[PDB]
């Protein structure tokens, strides 16, 4: 069991955080809940 | 020797913490959100609650046997199902809306069928192989649906043959909370151990340990980019695991909170992160700067559940006065 | 605003609202209870007793009132998981059997230890438990034959019925530590059948009388 | 000096409207506090208000000017409006009394059924007396309510000396029941024993004397002269002090009663708790 899990190609932590912050700020256009979306357009209106 | 190698392992390759990185970064600010759609339909307490694919129509369950269906634009009714056993502790909403599923003390997930030619709701299978109370069941397609026990098991079920065809068990405490992959290719569980376990669909046996916990741990959800996944736990400090790192990233704790959490989601860009306590307050938690920026209020009990559209377009969540609250 | 589907999707919520509303109301009006106590301390007997695989969701109906008995020792788990689900109930029903000092899984011990557990519970302050002893007549048996300083080392009397019952139910009773908001009602199980029942009744009643009372301020 | 007192009167009627008020907006805004009992104790609370807001101004106004410069017209709604929401507001606590009566002694009627309808119920019956006993004379410079012999007597017994007998009567059953209920190592249990039970009749006496005395020393000097004076022609030189005090106890009670039934029970004020 570990002995094959322990197998695995192993990236940096720094990698990925750097990932995980790429993709935060790839989409963060497209966040209603970040952005307070004004109610023209909001369909809670 | 090898959760020591294993440990060495991931020490060594901590070079560094998302703190840093993050530290340039601008935080988001104060989110101020107000309730702008109110629910009450309910007459009892609520534990589950899922949003739907095209983020219109939301299934929540209650413990007075009854399941609604909701509108979120009209805040209108379309179906309401009653429920043979009025103990029910999580349910699921099908990706192509066709199917509806309840679990509870009882150990079956029921799976109800929503569209049909006689259009009257009605049971569509009795999935009963389980020896302890469920914790969750969820969609993977139309076709196959995973399970989560109360007895140190999960399982993955054919809904049409009703057998299940993967058991995955060596856990010590039960399991709590289980979320799927957007890709629905694999899942992580977690259990009263203080652990979780990733779990994966087509091979059906686990890869990779956490921990870090050291109470049980109450609800997991994952990174839209679906590398990663937070867990939250009674110890009032959720910890956040990416399935690349496989380690302990940051930590979500604050000393004016004392009490459990009850729920995790995740935003649309994962940029923010929702979490639902036992003081009756939803915090906004930050996922860079780990810090609160935006609090809900309005519930008098607790707060039980609550998810994220797919689209993002807005949040709701549940809490035990029957009253579901549509935020923004 | 003038559009017929919308009056038909309103109309539609209205009728489910109607449905649920008066489900709710018939629901509303009915008693639930609890069943706690070890897997064979005599639980199935009670059962049986009074009406003659997770939750048993067994209904009764006497002199006008329906209970709903949950038993949940069918499925074996931890208890902090699944016991605040059950916060609101009008009694718990507590079965513990005389005779367990012959069985050893010591069984006394563990009664005592979850009897404690569940009565100081966070969610329980306000329930009021009803404890039950079976098996008398085995005890008695059991008493006659053997010594009763085994079970207890700090005890010492002399070896008869109604003392060593006595001992046993205030010892029972002495482990609730808040005596004011509830009150716990022992009672002696036998060969007879509707005894069971109608304390069962009783307490219940008086239960809600009290209740009420505390309401107005009055108890 | 009409200052002074005009002062003192704007208190009251301030303080009166306040508590009734924020009475009903706890009870309206509150989805924990729609209890059958809560209904018949909101629907008190606007009876009081209305008393408040409509009748108690007037009074008030008559009370400083110590003439009626409104006129006839206003004289008659004014005799009528008092009258209506005074026997509407007193009955209200019988109401009460017989809807605690009906839960304390028959708690399978509780369990079984007991819906809004029973409130509903209770105050159009409250309501309807009110408006019986106010509608007759109307149908038969100061603005003094009629003194007729035979209205007095009926308008008395109707709204004071009936529901008197009818509250006293179920508080005095629901105290036989309380004290039943509570009346049914030896050192520890024999004591723990002796101060629940010595508690719990101080707290049941305690509560049963402020609700009965309150209500008493606050109406009964009230009728007591409207029934005496009347069929007292040649005796009519009472000190006007005296029966000014008298008449204004009873509007006074529109502020004690909130205080006695919503203000201090414990669920109540933690909904203020909740809110604030
Ligand atoms: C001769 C010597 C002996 C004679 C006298 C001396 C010895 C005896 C004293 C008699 C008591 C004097 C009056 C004080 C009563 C008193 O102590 O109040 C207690 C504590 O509250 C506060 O004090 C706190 C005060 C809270 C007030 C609410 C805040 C708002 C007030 C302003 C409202 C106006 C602005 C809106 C609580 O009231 P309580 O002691 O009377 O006990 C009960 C009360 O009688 C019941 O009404 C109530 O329910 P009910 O039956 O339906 O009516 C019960 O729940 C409970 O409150
Ligand atoms: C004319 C003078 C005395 C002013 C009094 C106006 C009264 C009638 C007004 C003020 C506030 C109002 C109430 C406030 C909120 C509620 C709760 C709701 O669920 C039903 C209606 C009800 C009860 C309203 C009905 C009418 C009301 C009682
Ligand atoms: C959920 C539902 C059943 C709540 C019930 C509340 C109803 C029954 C209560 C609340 C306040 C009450 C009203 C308040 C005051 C008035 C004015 C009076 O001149 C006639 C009666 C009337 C109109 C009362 C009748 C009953 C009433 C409307
Ligand atoms: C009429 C209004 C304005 C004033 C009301 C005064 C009230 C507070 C007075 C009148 C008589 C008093 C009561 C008379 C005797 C009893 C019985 C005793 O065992 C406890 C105190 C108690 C209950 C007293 C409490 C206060 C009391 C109720
Ligand atoms: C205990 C409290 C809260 C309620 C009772 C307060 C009473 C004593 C207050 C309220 C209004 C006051 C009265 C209002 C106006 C007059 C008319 C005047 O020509 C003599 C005094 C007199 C009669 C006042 C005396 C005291 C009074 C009656
Ligand atoms: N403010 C009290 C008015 C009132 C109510 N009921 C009454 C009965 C008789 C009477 O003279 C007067 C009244």
């Amino acid at each position: 069991q570990l002995k094959m899990e322990a197998n695995i190609d192993r990236i940096k932590v720094s990698k990925a955080a750097a990932d995980l912050m790429a993709y935060c700020e790839a989409h963060a256009k497209e966040d209603p809940l970040l952005t307070p979306v004004p109610a023209s357009e909001n369909p809670f209106r | 020797q090898l959760k020591n190698q294993i440990r060495d392992a991931r020490k060594a390759c901590a070079d560094a913490t998302l703190s840093q990185i993050t530290n340039n970064i601008d935080p988001v600010g104060r989110i101020q959100m107000r309730t702008r759609r109110t629910l009450r339909g309910h007459l009892a307490k609520i534990y589950a609650m899922h949003w739907g694919t095209d983020s219109r129509l939301l299934v929540s369950a209650s413990q007075d046997g009854k399941l609604i269906i909701w509108d979120s634009y009209t805040t209108n009714k379309v179906h309401a199902i009653p429920l043979r056993s009025s103990w029910v502790m999580t349910c699921a909403y099908a990706p192509s809306g066709n199917y509806v599923a309840c679990g509870g003390l009882d150990n079956i997930c029921s799976i109800y069928n929503l569209k049909t030619r006689e259009g009257n709701v009605r049971v569509s299978r009795e999935l009963a192989g389980h020896t302890g109370y469920l914790s969750c069941c969820r969609f993977l397609d139309d076709n196959q649906i995973v399970t989560s026990s109360g007895d140190t098991t999960c399982a993955l079920w054919d809904i049409e043959t009703g057998q299940q065809t993967t058991t995955f068990t060596g856990h010590t405490g039960d399991v709590m909370s289980l979320s799927l992959a957007p890709d629905t290719r694999l899942f992580v569980s977690g259990a009263c151990d203080a652990s979780a376990k990733l779990w994966d669909v087509r091979e059906g046996m686990c890869r990779q340990t956490f921990t870090g916990h050291e109470s049980d741990i109450n609800a997991i959800c994952f990174f839209p980019n679906g590398n990663a996944f937070a867990t939250g736990s009674d110890d009032a400090t959720c910890r956040l695991f990416d399935l690349r790192a496989d380690q302990e990233l940051m930590t979500y704790s604050h000393d004016n909170i004392i009490c459990g959490i009850t729920s995790v989601s995740f935003s649309k860009s994962g940029r923010l992160l929702l979490a639902g306590y036992d003081d009756f307050n939803c915090n906004v938690w930050d996922a860079l700067k780990a810090d609160r920026a935006g609090v809900l209020a309005g519930h008098d009990n607790r707060v039980s559940c609550l998810g994220v559209t797919d689209d993002g377009m807005a949040v709701a969540t549940g809490s035990w006065d029957s009253f579901l609250k549509i935020w923004n | 605003t003038l559009s017929a589907e919308d009056k038909a999707a309103v109309e539609r919520s209205k009728m489910i609202d109607r449905n649920l509303r008066e489900d709710g109301e018939k629901a509303a009006r009915e008693v639930k209870l609890l069943l706690l106590g070890a897997g064979e301390s005599g639980k199935n007997t009670i059962v049986k007793q009074m009406k003659i695989t997770g939750i048993v969701e067994t209904h009764f109906t006497f002199k006008d009132l329906h209970f709903k008995m949950f038993d949940v020792g069918a499925q074996r788990s931890e208890r902090k998981k699944w016991i605040h689900c059950f916060e609101g109930v009008t009694a718990i029903i507590f079965c513990v059997a005389l005779s367990d000092y012959d069985l050893v899984l010591n069984r006394m011990h563990a009664s005592m230890k979850l009897f404690d557990s569940i009565c100081n519970n966070k969610w329980f302050t306000d329930t009021s438990i009803i404890l039950f002893l079976n098996k008398k007549d085995l005890f008695e048996e059991k008493i006659k034959k053997s010594p009763l300083t085994i079970c207890y080392p700090e005890y010492a009397g002399s070896n008869t019925y109604e003392e060593a019952a006595a001992y046993i139910q205030c010892q029972f009773e002495d482990l609730n530590k808040r005596k004011d908001t509830k009150e716990i009602y022992t009672h002696f199980t036998c060969s007879t059948d509707t005894k069971n029942v109608q304390f069962v009744f009783d307490a219940v009643t008086d239960v809600i009388i009290k209740n009420n009372l505390k309401d107005c301020g009055l108890f | 000096y009409q200052v002074i007192t005009s002062l003192l009167l704007g208190t009251l009627i301030f303080c009166a409207v306040l508590g009734n008020a924020c009475v009903v907006a706890a009870i309206a805004l509150e989805r924990s506090l729609q209890n059958v009992a809560n209904y018949l104790i909101g629907s008190l609370a606007v009876t009081d208000l209305m008393v408040s807001v409509l009748v108690l101004p007037m009074a008030a106004l008559y009370q400083v000017l110590n003439k009626w410069t409104l006129g006839q017209v206003t004289c008659d709604l004014f005799i009528a409006l008092d009258v209506l929401c005074c026997t509407s507001s007193i009955w209200h606590l019988c109401a009460i009394a017989l809807d605690r009566y009906w839960a304390i002694t028959d708690p399978i009627d509780y369990v079984n059924k007991r819906t809004p309808r029973r409130a509903a119920a209770l105050i159009s019956l409250t309501w309807l007396i009110g408006f019986l006993i106010s509608i007759p004379p109307m149908l038969g410079d100061a603005c003094t309510i009629s003194k007729d012999h035979g209205y007095t007597i009926y308008s008395t017994f109707g709204a004071f000396y009936i529901p008197l007998l009818l509250m006293l009567v179920l508080y005095g059953r629901i105290f036989r029941a309380a004290r039943f209920r509570i009346r049914k190592k030896n050192e520890r249990n024999a004591e723990a024993k002796r101060k629940m039970a010595l508690a719990r009749e101080r707290k049941t006496v305690k509560t049963l004397g402020i609700i009965m005395g309150t209500f008493i020393l606050c109406w009964l000097p009230f009728f007591i002269v409207a029934l005496v004076l009347p069929f007292c022609e040649s005796s009519c030189h009472m000190p006007t002090l005296l029966g000014a005090i008298i008449n204004w106890l009873g509007y006074s009670n529109s502020l004690l009663n909130p205080v006695i039934y919503a203000y201090f029970n414990k669920d109540f004020q933690n909904a203020f708790k909740k809110i604030i």
